[PDB]
RNA sequence: AUCGAGAGG
DNA sequence: CCTTCTCTCTGGTCATGAGCCTCTCGAT
DNA sequence: TCATGACCAGAGAGAAGG
């Protein structure tokens, strides 16, 4: 119903704008380069960590 | 590093020491020419490189639709018709920054804030 | 008339391409929920428009109902089976 | 693809002398370093030389092609960044309107 | 982690530096060969602090290294780690200095030194044999950690 | 009006007009006449010419080449046109003959039949590529 | 045109990852041992180290890319003319310079031209080729992708039948020929040869002339699916 | 695609599909699904050869 | 006892070692592949019980 | 019989 | 030092293989 | 087609001599 497709919308709209923080966090070199991987492993990871959060 | 040639041969030229007075030379192994050194680098060997971030910048680049507007002002002109791109460095270990190009005065300069260089 | 114009595989990557010409309106809510999402275009240094994206698809995949709303490997195997449908092939 | 057509093969003879009647400065009067900023030029991947201001040529040479005066199945491709300029009349090619 | 020792994060960053190979590659900026052959007085404006500490009690060719902050500060090591191992490698067939944690930029001076003429007047080796020096410097120097562990994550 | 913008409804009948005039194996056709009107005559005038030494010299090269419309010989019977139908019921091969210009030079002669190539249907060369919907339905090949 | 028969050039850079001897070598067609790049541009009448260089960095102010070309110079500097680089050949006196000549026009970039004297554009697409080597060697270019579809083409039926048929005109070439020299003494023109070899490739699908390996494309011509029309 | 700019690490650019079956796919989006779902049928197809020698 | 030549021998081993050969196994290092009528390879005691369609 | 192509689960 | 031998890991070419079963057609 | 053990001469470590 429409209150369940505007929930999950607005999940879905939360999620994008929770990866755009991450990348414009990324974008400026504010990214704590954590042991044992790169700086754009971890970005790819909460990336796609947020994504499939976001459809589950 | 420079690198310097025999003006006869256009060969490159190989360091020697002048031992007596404690010189640096760069001689010649096609004629006898032989220079002073106008500089003590030899040999630099970079292996974590700042270079070719920005490689492929020319006065074009605003023709390039591929490229994305940003809506930043420029630094020096405050024109906010600028692109930008990531480091075109292709390591696997590379910042994600971004590099921005002013369309008016061809000023590039940088999202980066933890540190700010040339 | 220059009009229309051909584009190879390494000629596109020099190009950017709209998917709609609505894309090249101007942008200035109440939309129907049960239409699916469409980002906006956020991008304006176009060159080029798709003729319509349903021509990226085959002989064998344009008979498929709705295929936007159909797991893809479902579509291979229609493309697959569609060969084998019994029907004229030829008047003659 | 339903649009998907593929090139024929066209000769590149035409299109060279047209480069060379255009400002294609040819290969063995390239100076490197008295012309730094010189875009390459290939027809078929063969370098026939260096151009500067390529923006021009690249203007004239899709005017002709959207004309006719080229095979519209001739692929010319700037490479702005690499300051390359690439032209293929190659047979085989797969190309598609837009 | 040793029984009884875990729950106890400490000592697990302490073995995982100590079992994470470390070369001297992956600290490593930039490495450079100058002819300096003035011992008291470099032409380099930045390492006269360096010489100026060095007042306690060879070649004229300076192999100078700089060095990551980030890699430093990444795993447990101090310049003078670096050093003694580096020390270590050749057994007095270099001579060897350094800059110190506070300063802003981690150097790392080295001079070669043969045992034969070099004691008593200042002969200058092939500098093709400090490239050789440096490429074991880079490939063949373990600072810490074991032979092929080349990652180490403290999981829970 | 004249100069308004389109909409994604009008792009179809673009669509429409790439088709009534390619088809839908344009690539086929266009490969096919490609290779008969421009590659076949290269392929004849490459390293063509044949000398023989003696004492004198005799020179053999090839001229212009002609490709037929799709014909048939019949033993014990004539050459005719062939047509696709016929081909497809009687096991024959769909192929026109080829017909270089041969000359003789000696040191200080017609047409000669070469062979045979198969026709893509509805080339340049087929009888279909000029044929009307009713001369289609005469000749028994569905339009 | 005429023989598309295929050469492959490999510019191998020779030396490891960490490794020093950064030396840069290439594969000539028809000489056994890989051969290093300051050679053949002296070869290619390009004699001085500095010009060398300016074929291939096209910048003065790039010593990353010079710095890992020095090797290189380092090696060839036992040649400096060009009939010594030319000496250096592969083979069983001044034969071998003639031998030398011969590929760098005949089997050398071919695509370039076969015409002798215009060893500028070879030594300058040479530098092309050591460009792209090392601009991927210094991680400032990714690697080539292969599957990239602007670098693939499709033979369609022309490029087939000219294929097949440039084989078939030139075996009935060959037969005309032995038998005008069978004819010493006193029309003789088998066309069932192209007729019958085109005919067997466009029945069996196997693209060639009664073999099974050398026209190991099988499959080309195949029976039309008339189940359905969209078949 | 090229119907994005260059350097464009949106979870849309680089194939997450927000709409539903239900709903419907965009181009882009039919296009990425197709790319990650050929990869399955590759699987399916080699899988099963590699499973038949280590079974025999 | 014809009484040929040193070297028509070596002729007539390097053809009957080669025959036996094949017809015991066809394919083996030597380039030459044995071919019959229509450029056939020939069908050796070897590959006639070798592999899935073989005898075994 | 061989060789090959296409297809099904 | 330097040979000289006596076994030595070290470096490289080589053989070998690649899912069952089933259907149809086509060319020699 | 192509990765990977399984091999199998040649350069190559020591010990022993010289
Ligand atoms: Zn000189
Ligand atoms: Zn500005």
């Amino acid at each position: 119903d429409g209150p369940t497709m505007r929930e999950i919308t607005e999940t879905i709209a939360e999620a994008k704008k929770k990866v755009l923080d991450v990348t414009k966090e990324a974008q400026a070199n504010l990214l704590t380069a954590k042991h044992g991987m790169t700086l754009r492993e971890s970005f790819e990871d909460n990336v796609v960590r947020f994504l499939n959060e976001a459809r589950d | 590093t420079t690198f310097r040639f025999c003006r006869d041969c256009n060969n490159m030229l190989y360091p020697r020491e002048d031992k007596e007075n404690n010189r640096l030379l760069f001689e010649c192994r096609t004629c006898s020419y032989v220079e002073e050194a106008g500089s003590p680098l030899v040999y630099r060997h970079e292996l974590i490189t700042n270079i070719g971030e920005t490689a492929g910048v020319v006065q074009d680049i605003g023709s390039d639709p591929t490229l994305p507007r940003s809506d930043r002002e420029c630094p020096k002109c405050h024109s906010r018709e600028n692109v930008f791109f990531q480091s075109q460095q292709r390591r696997k270990d590379t910042s994600m920054v971004l590099f921005f190009v002013c369309l008016s005065c061809s000023h590039i300069f940088t999202s980066d804030q933890k540190n700010k260089r040339t | 008339e220059g009009l229309v114009e051909y584009i190879d595989a390494e000629e596109e990557e020099s190009i950017l391409i709209a998917m709609q010409p609505e894309d090249l309106e101007p942008a200035e809510l109440d939309v129907d929920p049960a239409k699916r999402i469409r980002v906006s275009h956020h991008a304006t240094t176009f060159t080029h428009c798709e003729i319509h994206p349903s021509m990226i698809l085959g002989v064998a995949a344009s008979i498929i109902p709705f295929p936007d709303h159909n797991q893809s490997p479902r579509n291979t195997y229609q493309s697959a089976m569609g060969k084998q449908a019994m029907g004229v092939f030829l008047t003659n | 693809s339903l649009m998907s057509c593929i090139s024929v093969g066209t000769d590149p003879m035409p299109i060279i002398t047209f480069l060379s009647e255009w400002g294609m400065e040819p290969l063995e009067d390239y100076v490197p370093h008295q012309s730094p900023d010189a875009t390459r030029v290939f027809v078929n991947g063969v370098w026939h030389g260096v151009h500067r201001n390529p923006a021009r040529l690249m203007e004239t040479l899709r005017t002709l092609r959207r004309k006719g005066d080229i095979n519209p199945e001739v692929s010319m491709i700037r490479d702005i960044r690499e300051k390359e300029l690439k032209i293929f009349t190659d047979a085989g090619r797969v190309y598609r309107p837009l | 982690l040793e029984p009884g020792h875990a729950a106890d994060q400490e000592q697990a960053k302490l073995i995982r530096s100590a079992i994470e190979h470390t070369t001297l590659k992956s600290v490593t900026i930039a490495s450079e060969i100058y002819y300096d052959p003035d011992p008291r007085s470099t032409v380099i404006p930045e390492d006269e602090e360096i010489i100026q500490l060095h007042f306690s009690l060879q070649s004229p060719w300076l192999l100078r290294l700089e060095l990551d902050r980030a890699a430093m500060n990444d795993k447990d090591l101090t310049m003078g780690q670096v050093g003694e191992r580096i020390k270590q490698t050749f057994k007095n067939d270099l001579f060897v200095i350094w800059s110190e944690d506070n300063d802003e930029k981690l150097i790392i001076r080295c001079r070669v030194v043969r045992p034969k003429s070099l004691d008593a007047e200042t002969e200058a080796e092939e500098d093709h044999m400090l490239k050789k020096i440096e490429n074991t410097m880079l490939e063949n120097i373990t600072l810490r950690g074991v032979e092929n562990i080349e990652r180490v994550v403290m999981m829970k | 009006d004249e100069s308004a913008p389109i909409t994604a409804e009008d792009s179809w009948a673009v669509i429409s007009a790439f088709f009534r005039e390619k088809g839908l194996v344009s690539q086929q056709l266009d490969s096919f006449n490609q290779f008969v009107d421009y590659t076949l005559q290269d392929i004849i005038c490459e390293d063509s010419t044949l000398i023989l030494e003696q004492l004198r010299k005799y020179e053999i090269s090839f001229g212009k080449i002609y490709v037929t419309k799709p014909m048939v010989n019949e033993s014990d019977g004539v050459t005719h046109a062939l047509y696709p139908q016929e081909a497809r019921l009687r096991n024959l091969t769909y192929s026109s003959g080829l017909f270089v210009d041969v000359k003789k030079r000696t040191y200080e002669s017609g047409k000669v039949f070469i062979g045979r190539l198969p026709i893509m249907l509805r080339s340049k060369n087929c009888y279909l590529s000029e044929a009307t919907e009713s001369d289609l339905y005469k000749l028994k090949e569905c339009p | 045109k005429g023989s598309r028969f295929i050469s492959t050039l490999q510019v191998k850079l020779y030396g490891r990852e960490g490794s020093s001897a950064r030396t840069i070598k290439a594969t000539l067609p028809y000489i056994k041992q890989d051969i290093p790049i300051v050679i053949i541009f002296r070869a290619l009448g390009i004699i001085p180290d500095g010009e060398i260089l300016e074929h291939i960095c096209y910048d003065v102010n790039d010593w990353q890319m010079l710095e890992m070309l020095k090797p290189c110079v380092e090696d060839g500097f036992v040649i400096q003319d060009r009939e010594t680089a030319l000496d250096f050949i592969g083979r069983r006196k001044e034969k071998r310079i003639q031998y030398a000549k011969d590929i760098l026009q005949k089997e050398f970039l071919p695509h370039i031209t076969q015409l002798e004297g215009f060893e500028s554009r070879k030594a300058f697409f040479l530098g092309y080729m050591i460009n792209r080597l090392l601009l991927c060697a210094l991680d400032r270019k990714d690697q080539d992708d292969r599957d990239h579809f602007g670098k693939k083409r499709l033979d369609l039926a022309g490029p087939l039948l000219a294929q097949l048929f440039k084989t078939l005109f030139k075996k009935l070439t060959k037969d005309i020929f032995r038998y005008m020299q069978r004819t010493v003494e006193e029309l003789a023109i088998n066309a069932k040869t192209i007729t019958s070899g085109l005919k067997y490739a466009l029945a069996t699908g196997n693209w060639g002339e009664q073999k099974k390996a050398m026209s190991s494309r099988a499959g080309v011509s195949q029976v039309l699916n008339r189940y359905t029309y969209s078949s | 695609l090229p119907h994005f700019s260059k350097d464009d690490y949106s979870p849309e650019s680089k194939g997450f599909v927000e709409n539903s079956y239900l709903r419907g796919l965009t181009p882009q989006e039919f296009f990425f699904h197709a790319m990650g779902g050929r990869e399955g049928l590759i699987d399916t197809a080699v899988k099963t050869a590699e499973t038949g020698y280590i079974q025999r | 006892h014809n009484g040929a030549p040193h070297h028509a021998i070596e002729e007539a081993e390097s053809l009957l070692q080669f025959h036996v050969a094949t017809y015991m196994d066809n394919d083996i290092a030597g380039q030459p592949q044995a071919l019959q009528k229509s450029g056939r390879p020939v069908k050796s005691i070897r590959a006639r019980l070798k592999g899935k369609e073989g005898r075994i």
